[PDB]
């Protein structure tokens, strides 16, 4: 509309300081949402390894754990790498 | 209560690996690559077992495997092992990133001679 | 219990008696209720800690902003009973004795 | 609690807090994780009253882990006997422990 | 060993801080068209000894033992300040160095209330208390600020802002933040515009060295570690000359200004800065490691 | 001159020049000639404390290598 | 130990400095010179300014472990938890200055 | 320029955790049979200066479970050098 | 008070309350006691005088000093079972500690000395949520804590409560005063019963709010808060001394008044267990809260007590106080024997 | 002696709080709450603390016992009294000190006493844990699990902290 920027207009005349804060934090809020790199964190937290990875007794069906830390198998950092 | 069953000195005995936190570390991503397997069993072990004394033979399995590792080491690639692990022991941190150029020479080293 | 037990609770039991028996100032008591809160932190962290008890190590710091919350309104009387007689000796305040 | 909103509503407000062997941050464990787990689990379902009869080994032992009484009674005694050897010179320690 | 290393840090403050004060009284004049002492000693170097032997021997309370708390309160607190500090190795090495050092600093404030406490006069009480409220109003944003860069370096580590700004400086990055930092060391140190002395002196150098390291960090070589203390002490030098600069060219604030100035303007925009650093590397994918 | 002002800045730039060297200079002395070790968590206190074992003089850094294989 | 024998090394040399201070200065025997309710009184201004910044540092407590906070999994309710505790503290100080809390005017 | 040294940094560290993880099992392996080794040497000591004890049996728990219970600090260093306990003890608290 | 802001304070009087009512963690219990005693010294003060903030010192002193005690308690509950779970308490020091913290948080005997000063030095509003609202939350932990409870503890406290309750009330002329002690010899009986049976300690404690809020809320109709004042009202709304007769024959439990039916069903409760002395004892003591109601009346109802000239102008206006849901209450306060069987609903 | 450094910080502790439970002038009740609340935070980061032992000093010290000193010198006397000057004052330290001393010969001598509690003087370190090589700090994911576990916890406390500045601008204010 119009009445509204004058509004704003009048604020960013008289009180700069404020009207900074105040789209600053509404960036903060919003954008985490709207960001297509926010996914890439929880996974780069979810793939640091802090604790020993216990392996799994091979009882015999468990086709997609590997045997071995280099087979294919298993979920893998690729991804990490290129971005 | 009973009494705590400890198994005797003789069955503790073992050769152990006795080179520095340095050294270990500087071969620390070829040695999770080599000796896996028994490694692997021994985790498994403990977790499964919850028992320091039901996986003693395990246990000196991994030793077994490490010294064998070190000693691979120390008859095809001592030099380029040595010039690595004296870059790593130097930092406080023991940072891999400053010792790329020196990692790579034994990265080679090993490719070819093993 | 351990040793170190000993002397924290022997100092909630000090800064108690300290609390319940009053003498003039009111902020002398406001201290003392403080220390308690101060020896319950020490306990408790003490306890936390060495019991491995992760994700209670929270416990200490929501203790200490919540006593320290109170204080902020203890003060605050205090200061009020302090404009009231220009001074915060507790015995100024025996008006509702009748 | 009082009125069991949580069971009704389905939502977690404090129950992630109340036992150390709960799910803690990078499964770290506490110290008595499986003396705590026996006991929950031998007096789960049978009420306190039952619970105080029929798990009174289990909690004997989450509480020797806990606070850890009569293992340090066992090493006074030990520390005790060991020093009047010495003091009478009829024992020395190994070339270890020393 | 480590004696002589403890030696060999608090001697060379005291006289960094006894030359300070030549510094300051050189800068200010020739800003001011005049010179500065260059009578005692040549160029006057010989001024701030001058100084020294003359207090001393100058003739010389509410509270006995207060008076005499809170000189060493002040003076125990401002050397505690250096032992983290690294440069480019600390003398202790803290894995919670920056936590330890906001600590410190609160105690600060104590000797400000003791000898204000132990004066006697009921004036000078109240002119404590005016002292008190800035120092802590202006710990406020220093807490917020630090804790807004910190999200960028990923612990409290000290030596882990050298690695964090192994690229490059976080003024780039954080100019909103380092610009209401630099103003509120100055406001925490009482210096001009808000004035309204040998631990008040060291203080202003641990804090201009602190704030070289927060926002223009100095590249370390672990094989060549005297490089980085040149070029970081060339930074510190040049922040605390800048205290000096500052002071030559205002005015001073009113009190109630300068509450204001931090009540009604740094503080909601230091609230806002540190709400944009916590979001900005989770959507970024730029969180640091933990490590 | 404004340039009659640095010998004072000189005089504090080696005051605050000395500690950073001494301590990098003193920790070098006394490991080694290697960086002096960090441990902030008990991972790398551990491994220092294996290194002081191993090390056969009860000193985290002396370091010993493949020479100690057999 | 080595904390230990920094802190007490700082505050020894103080208190040396401090108590020769004290006593150098009587080496001199200057010759004796003849210099023969409870409230300042206080505003509560000076009052309301100390209590703001208490409550406004426990909330900072809250804050600190914000950087080691952002390294779980669970970032959702993390960000959502961290923004909630600072925008109270923006309420807060909004509450203090539409009331006059933040005036120095009698 | 941030995001992109920040994201370097997150892989080094994922590397220098995984030489670590390599490295759990023969510590881990050694750390069993030092603690094992230091328990048997405390329960011969035991057995010497708890010999003439009426009612004493030597090496009993105190715990009603048959289970294994890590060793508390006091059970390790129970007879040994006060500095060997120090550094056990307070080792990590004190250093730097 | 801005009345937006009056509203936020008493929604967070009650949301300490009922945090400690929902809450299965000992945490969360001790920090709703500190939200709730934080949001309620405001109401306290809102009038602003000497003996406003004395009532406001007197009862944070107290209030503060339970509260360190009971997170005592539960750290030493801690220590001894490594638990946070609101429930019975791992040791008889820690049950000691909790059940005097909660002692002092109820205003019982001899923990009592604050409740008749605090409460006459606050309005009749803010009365009636310190001597009504406020005992819920320490009555819901002693509900879940009572397996633990020392019953030598518990029953002596009780005991001296409906004494000290009882001789306290009268020697007053105060109607806070009266109603301060009233409330103390009332908390006697729920402790008494809770050993028994803890439904017993719920249905007194809901009758007693709503016989005890009917009371404040027809003393403040009249803004009547001393004897004298009191004993006007029949010469300016007559209605009110009948519904004031009608409760205060109540609160002494004499039949077939619905004040009667808690009474009736503790000593059945406390019968069944074999405990015959000590409900003898307190059903006669209880006598004395009866004589100092009996008076109350006399002054109100039973008798015309001398008026004055200037009540002549108030009968020209009629009254404005919202008096909610004083219909209601009264109805409840006086003619719910009848039903006593719905106490179940409380099992 | 080292070894039983957590005892004797302990025991500075309890004189502290003898210091100001006998009540001086709230001056020197003040200070000696500052030195307790400093040799407290010691005993914490001697038991792996370190941030909980920091939280001490930042907001204990620095933050509430200013704001105690702040407001203790606004409206208290403003001049102290020499402390045990006052009989009373003084004969409640020496009955502190005699307790303090008397449980401390107790546990020393026979390695146990027995007040309410059972307490074995045979060291703090004894129960101490044996085993950790985990690449973090526990004390600290412990804290930082407030923000993903404490979302009630937080919420609860930011409300108290809320409140708390409505309710003391209320009291103040006097009308
Ligand atoms: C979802 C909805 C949640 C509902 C609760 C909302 C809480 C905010 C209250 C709103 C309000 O009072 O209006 C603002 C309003 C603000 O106006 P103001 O100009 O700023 O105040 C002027 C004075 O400063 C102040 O006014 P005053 O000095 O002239 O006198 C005030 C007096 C005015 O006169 C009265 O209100 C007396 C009648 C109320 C007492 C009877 C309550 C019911 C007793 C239980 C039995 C019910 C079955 O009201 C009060 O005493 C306030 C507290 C009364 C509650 C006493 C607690 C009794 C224990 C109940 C336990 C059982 C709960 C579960 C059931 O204050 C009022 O006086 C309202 C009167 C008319 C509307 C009444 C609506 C509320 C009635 C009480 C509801 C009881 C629920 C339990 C409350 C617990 C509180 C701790
Ligand atoms: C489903 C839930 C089940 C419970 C249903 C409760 C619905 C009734 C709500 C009545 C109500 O709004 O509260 C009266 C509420 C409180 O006013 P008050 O001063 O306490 O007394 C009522 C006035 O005299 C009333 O004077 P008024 O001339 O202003 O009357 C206006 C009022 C109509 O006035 C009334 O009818 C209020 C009287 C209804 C009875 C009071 C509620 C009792 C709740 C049941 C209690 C049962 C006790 C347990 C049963 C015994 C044990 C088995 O109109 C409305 O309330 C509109 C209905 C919107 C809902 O007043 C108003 O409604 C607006 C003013
Ligand atoms: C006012 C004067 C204040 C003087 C300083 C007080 C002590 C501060 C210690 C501190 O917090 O250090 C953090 C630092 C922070 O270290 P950190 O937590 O980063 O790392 C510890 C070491 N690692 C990482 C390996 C685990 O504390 C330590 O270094 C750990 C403790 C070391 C041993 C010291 C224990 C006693 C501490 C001093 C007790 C003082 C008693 C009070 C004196 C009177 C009141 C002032
Ligand atoms: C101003 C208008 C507000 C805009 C924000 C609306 C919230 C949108 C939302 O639902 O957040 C989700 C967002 C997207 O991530 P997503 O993976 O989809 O999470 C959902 C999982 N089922 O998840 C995120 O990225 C984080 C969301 C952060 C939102 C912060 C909002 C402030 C919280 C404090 C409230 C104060 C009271
Ligand atoms: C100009 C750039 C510069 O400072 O030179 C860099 C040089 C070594 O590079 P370095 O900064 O250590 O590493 C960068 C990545 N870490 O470092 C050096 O050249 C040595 C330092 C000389 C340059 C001084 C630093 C720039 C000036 C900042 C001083 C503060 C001025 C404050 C003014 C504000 C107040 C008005
Ligand atoms: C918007 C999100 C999308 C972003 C995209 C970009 C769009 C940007 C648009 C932003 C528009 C915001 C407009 C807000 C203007 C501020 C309101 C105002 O006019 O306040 C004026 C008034 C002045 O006060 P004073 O100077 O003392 O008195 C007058 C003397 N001549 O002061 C007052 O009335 C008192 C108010 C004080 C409280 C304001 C500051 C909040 C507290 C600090 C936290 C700041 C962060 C914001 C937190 C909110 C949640 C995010
Ligand atoms: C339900 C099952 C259980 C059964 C138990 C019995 C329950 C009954 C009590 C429940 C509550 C109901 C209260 C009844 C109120 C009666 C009010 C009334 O009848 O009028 C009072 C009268 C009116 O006064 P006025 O304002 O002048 O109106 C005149 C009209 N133009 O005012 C006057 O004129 C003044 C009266 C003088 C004072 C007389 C005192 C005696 C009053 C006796 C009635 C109260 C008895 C309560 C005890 C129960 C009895 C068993
Ligand atoms: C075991 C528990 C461990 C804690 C106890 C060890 C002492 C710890 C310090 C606590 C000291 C509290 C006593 C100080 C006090 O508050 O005294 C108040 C009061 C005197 O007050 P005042 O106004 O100064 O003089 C009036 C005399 N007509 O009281 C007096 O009459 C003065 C009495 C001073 C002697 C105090 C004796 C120790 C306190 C009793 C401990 C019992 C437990
Ligand atoms: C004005 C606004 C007042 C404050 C309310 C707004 C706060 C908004 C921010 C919090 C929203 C919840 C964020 C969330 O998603 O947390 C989910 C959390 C569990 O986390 P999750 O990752 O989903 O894993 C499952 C484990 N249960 O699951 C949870 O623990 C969420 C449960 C939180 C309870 C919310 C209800 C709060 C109502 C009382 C508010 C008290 C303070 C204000 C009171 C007003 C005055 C009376």
């Amino acid at each position: 509309a119009e009445r509204v920027a004058a509004f704003l207009k009048n604020v960013w005349a008289k009180e700069p300081v404020l009207v900074a804060s105040f789209a600053i934090a509404g960036l903060a809020v919003i954008l985490p949402t709207l960001s297509p790199y926010t996914k890439y964190s929880l996974m780069i937290n979810r793939a640091t390894p802090y604790n020993y990875p216990v392996p799994l007794r091979d009882d015999g069906n468990m086709p997609d754990v590997p045997s071995h830390p280099q087979d294919p198998q298993g979920p893998s950092l690729e991804w990490l790498k290129r971005l | 209560p009973g009494i705590v069953e400890l198994p005797s000195l003789e069955d503790l005995k073992v050769q152990e690996v006795k080179v520095s936190s340095s050294v270990l570390k500087a071969a620390a991503h070829h040695y999770g690559a080599q000796c896996d397997k028994p490694n692997k069993e021994f985790m498994l072990c403990r977790w499964e077992e919850k028992d320091p004394r039901r996986c003693l033979e395990e246990g000196k399995l991994v030793n077994q495997c490490a010294l064998e590792f070190f000693r691979q080491i120390k008859r095809h690639c001592a030099e380029p092992f040595t010039e690595y692990w004296t870059c790593i022991d130097y930092s406080g941190l023991q940072l891999f990133r400053r010792c790329r150029k020196q990692q790579a020479q034994f990265d080679e080293c090993v490719l070819d001679k093993l | 219990m351990s040793m170190v037990y000993m002397n924290i609770m022997m100092a909630f039991t000090v800064s108690l008696v300290g609390l319940l028996m009053y003498r003039s100032h009111l902020m002398s008591s406001l201290l003392c209720l403080e220390g308690m809160m101060l020896s319950l932190f020490v306990m408790a962290a003490l306890t936390i800690l060495n019991s491995h008890f992760t994700l209670a190590s929270m416990m200490p710091i929501i203790l200490l902003v919540f006593a320290a919350c109170e204080a902020a309104l203890g003060l605050s009387l205090l200061v009020m009973v302090s404009n009231t007689y220009g001074t915060d000796y507790v015995q100024n305040l025996n008006l509702l004795q009748c | 609690p009082f009125f069991d909103v949580q069971k009704r509503l389905g939502v977690d407000l404090d129950r992630w807090m109340t036992i150390q062997s709960a799910e803690q941050p990078h499964k770290i464990p506490s110290r008595c994780h499986a003396f705590e787990k026996e006991w929950i689990e031998c007096a789960h379902g049978i009420g306190s009253i039952r619970a105080e009869k029929e798990c009174k080994i289990e909690f004997e032992d989450f509480r020797e882990c806990l606070l850890r009484q009569k293992t340090m009674k066992r090493l006074h005694a030990i520390r005790r006997q060991r020093e009047k050897l010495i003091k009478e010179g009829k024992y020395t320690p190994p070339p270890h422990h020393s | 060993m480590f004696m002589i290393n403890i030696l060999m840090l608090i001697i060379p403050i005291l006289l960094a801080v006894a030359f300070l004060t030549l510094v300051e009284r050189k800068v200010l004049g020739y800003m001011q068209l005049r010179k500065g002492p260059n009578v005692v000693g040549p160029y006057g170097l010989l001024q701030p000894i001058a100084d020294a032997i003359k207090l001393f021997i100058k003739e010389p309370t509410s509270s006995a033992s207060m008076f005499i708390l809170a000189p060493i309160m002040a003076l125990g607190l401002a050397l505690t300040m250096w032992i983290p500090l690294p440069m480019p190795y600390p003398l202790i090495n803290m894995n919670l160095g920056v936590l330890f050092m906001l600590a410190m600093s609160s105690l600060a404030v104590y000797s400000i209330l003791w000898s204000g406490w132990a004066s006697n006069s009921k004036y000078a009480l109240i002119g404590a208390l005016r002292a008190v409220a800035q120092t802590i109003s202006y710990e406020v944003t220093l807490a917020i600020i630090l804790l807004s860069v910190l999200l960028m370096s990923g612990s409290f580590t000290l030596s882990t802002l050298i690695t964090t700004q192994e690229q490059m400086w976080l003024i780039l990055p954080a100019w909103p933040l380092a610009m209401m930092w630099f103003i509120s060391t100055l406001a925490e140190t009482n210096r001009a515009p808000f004035d309204l002395f040998m631990a008040e002196y060291a203080n202003i150098i641990m804090m201009n060295i602190f704030t070289a390291i927060l926002f223009l960090g100095t590249s370390h070589n672990p094989h060549m570690p005297e490089l980085y203390t040149i070029n970081f002490t060339i930074k510190s030098l040049l922040l605390t000359m800048s205290f000096l600069w500052i002071r030559a060219s205002y005015p001073r604030f009113r009190y109630d200004q300068l509450m204001h100035l931090l009540w009604k303007n740094f503080l909601p925009l230091t609230l806002a800065l540190c709400m944009w650093h916590v979001s900005l590397p989770i959507l970024t994918s730029g969180i640091p490691p933990q490590t | 001159m404004w340039f009659e002002v640095l010998p004072g800045i000189a005089v504090m730039g080696v005051c605050l020049f000395i500690p950073g060297m001494a301590t990098a200079r003193i920790h070098r002395f006394s490991n080694g000639g290697k960086e002096k070790r960090v441990a902030h968590y008990p991972y790398q206190w551990y491994l220092m404390e294996r290194d002081r074992r191993v090390s056969g003089v009860n000193r985290s850094y002396v370091s010993k290598g493949l020479e100690n294989i057999d | 130990m080595n904390l230990m024998l920094a802190l007490l090394t700082n505050f020894t040399l103080a208190t040396l400095l401090v108590i020769i201070a004290f006593w150098l200065p009587q080496l001199n025997v200057y010759s004796e010179k003849t210099s023969p309710s409870a409230r300042l009184p206080f505003s509560m201004k000076f009052f309301l300014v100390a209590i703001t910044f208490l409550l406004f540092d426990l909330e900072i407590a809250l804050l600190l472990p914000l950087p080691w906070a952002s390294q779980t999994a669970n970032l959702n309710t993390m960000l959502t938890m961290a923004l909630f505790l600072i925008i109270l503290l923006a309420v807060s100080l909004a509450y203090e200055w539409t009331q006059k809390g933040l005036e120095w005017t009698e | 320029s941030m995001m992109k040294w920040n994201r370097e940094r997150r892989r080094l560290q994922i590397e220098d955790f995984e030489a670590r993880i390599a490295l759990m099992p023969l510590l881990q392996a050694e750390k069993d049979r030092r603690v094992l080794q230091m328990l048997r040497e405390n329960l011969e000591e035991e057995a010497t200066v708890m010999k003439d004890v009426p009612g004493w049996k030597v090496g009993e728990s105190v715990f009603h479970t048959t289970r294994w219970v890590t060793p508390m600090m006091g059970e390790l260093y129970g007879l040994r050098a006060s500095e060997e306990v120090l550094s056990a003890t307070y080792g990590f608290i004190w250093y730097t | 008070m801005n009345p937006i802001i009056f509203i936020i304070i008493l929604l967070t009087i009650m949301l300490g309350t009922i945090i400690v009512m929902i809450s299965s963690h000992w945490l969360l219990v001790w920090i709703g006691f500190e939200m709730n005693m934080l949001a309620i010294i405001p109401i306290m003060m809102k009038n602003h005088n000497p003996r406003a903030t004395e009532a406001s010192t007197k009862y944070f002193l107290t209030q503060s000093t339970a509260s360190m005690l009971l997170m005592m308690a539960v750290i030493i509950n801690l220590m001894f079972s490594g638990q946070w779970t609101v429930m019975k308490l791992f040791n008889p020091m820690a049950s000691m500690l909790m059940t005097m913290a909660l002692a002092m948080k109820l205003g019982m005997a001899p923990f009592h000395f604050w409740v008749p000063e605090v409460t006459q030095g606050i309005p009749l509003s803010s009365g009636l949520i310190l001597l009504t609202w406020q005992k819920l939350a320490p009555m819901s932990v002693l509900y879940q804590i009572f397996p633990s409870i020392n019953l030598n503890l518990i029953l002596t406290l009780s005991v001296l409560s409906i004494l000290i309750g009882g001789w306290g009330g009268l020697n007053q002329t105060q109607l806070r005063k009266i109603m301060a002690y009233s409330s103390i010899a009332h908390m006697g009986w729920m402790t008494a019963v809770l050993p028994y049976n803890p439904t017993m300690t719920l249905l007194n404690l809901i009758i007693y709010i709503i016989m005890t809020s009917t009371m404040f809320t027809m003393f403040m109709a009249n803004s009547t808060t001393t004897t004298l004042s009191l004993s006007h009202t029949w010469n300016k709304t007559p209605i009110m001394t009948v519904l004031i007769l009608a409760t205060l024959l109540s609160m002494g439990g004499l039949p077939p008044l619905s004040g009667f039916m808690p009474k009736w069903m503790i000593i059945q409760e406390m019968t069944k267990n074999n405990s015959i002395i000590l409900p003898t004892f307190m059903a006669i003591t209880a006598l004395l809260n009866l004589y100092f109601y009996m008076r109350l009346t006399y002054s109100t109802t039973l008798t015309m007590f001398p008026s004055t000239n200037n009540m002549k102008m108030k009968w020209q206006f009629p009254l404005m106080k919202k008096m909610t849901f004083l219909p209601t209450m009264v109805v409840l306060s006086t003619m719910m024997l009848p039903l006593t069987p719905m106490l179940s609903v409380l099992e | 002696m080292m070894l039983y450094i957590v005892f004797i910080l302990s025991v500075i502790f309890v004189m502290g709080f003898v210091g100001f439970s006998s009540k001086p002038s709230p001056i020197y009740g003040g200070l000696g709450l500052i030195v307790s609340g400093g040799v407290g935070c010691g005993i914490v980061l001697n038991f792996g603390g370190s941030f909980l032992g920091l939280m001490v000093f930042l907001i204990y010290l620095g933050g509430m016992m200013v704001v105690f000193g702040y407001t203790t010198a606004m409206a208290t006397e403003q001049y102290p009294e020499i402390w045990l000057s006052n009989k009373a004052v003084l004969g409640a330290f020496v009955t502190g000190l005699l307790m303090e001393f008397f449980m401390v010969y107790y546990v020393l001598k026979d390695k146990e006493v027995e007040v309410v509690f059972e307490f074995n003087g045979l060291g703090d370190w004894v129960i101490y844990d044996t085993g950790d090589s985990g690449f973090f700090s526990e004390e600290a994911m412990g804290i930082a699990a407030l923000y993903s576990y404490g979302t009630w916890l937080v919420i609860v406390t930011g409300w108290s902290l809320l409140i708390g500045v409505v309710v003391i601008m209320e009291i103040t204010r006097g009308n």
